[PDB]
């Protein structure tokens, strides 16, 4: 239950299938991660609460805590936590994802699917959104939306 | 299967960190299933 950043395991032997978030008691995640299954923390279990595929989030034990939003201008650095490495920061300048709807932040990033669900910061150490749903340009470099769900 | 978390690590900056990749501006949709996709 304790803040910080989580592997999200699977079981023979085990594999990541990615990465989460916990803050004020709720684990936070991308829906394709764990398409909503519950989740086995110790010998406690955490029961999904909400989730929305179109935003691809889930959150487990209470409602989406995260609201903090990329300010336009600056770096972040993405808390990466990729399959059997240490987590790990990776500052960048986001690029820009331009919707219908607005703009949304992006990063040019490219770590393994178990990596999905890692938290992007901003300089105060905010996390204003996950890594791992995004779209593929030329050459088969991937950029991740800078997800962020709503409080 | 058995899905389940272990802790990795504090939520923190790191004034150390590597610095790398680039910042495209892309023009894209989001379908109903959650999909990004280009548009041109
Ligand atoms: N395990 C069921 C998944 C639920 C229902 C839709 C939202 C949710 F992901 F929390």
């Amino acid at each position: 239950t304790t803040d910080g950043v989580y592997r999200v395991m699977t079981r023979l032997g085990s594999t990541q299938v990615g990465v989460g978030v916990m803050q004020e008691g709720v684990f936070h995640t991308m829906w394709h991660v764990t398409k909503g299954a519950a989740l086995r923390s110790g010998e406690g279990r955490l029961d999904p609460y909400w989730g929305d595929v179109k935003q691809d989030l889930v959150s487990y034990c209470g409602p989406w805590k995260l609201d903090a939003a990329w300010d336009g201008l600056s770096e972040v650095q993405l808390l990466a936590v990729p399959p059997g490495e240490r987590a790990k920061n990776i500052q960048t300048l986001p690029g820009i994802f331009k919707t219908k709807d607005g703009d949304i932040g992006a990063v040019a990033l490219d770590y393994p699917a178990g990596t999905s669900g890692s938290p992007i910061l901003d300089k105060s150490g905010r996390v204003i959104g996950l890594y791992g749903n995004g779209v593929v340009i030329k050459n088969g470099s991937y950029v991740s939306a800078i997800t962020q769900g709503k409080r | 299967v058995d899905m389940y978390i272990e802790r990795a690590g504090d939520i923190t900056w790191e004034k150390d960190a590597e610095v790398t990749g680039n910042s495209p501006r892309l023009d894209v949709a989001l379908d109903e299933s959650g999909d990004f996709s280009l548009v041109e």
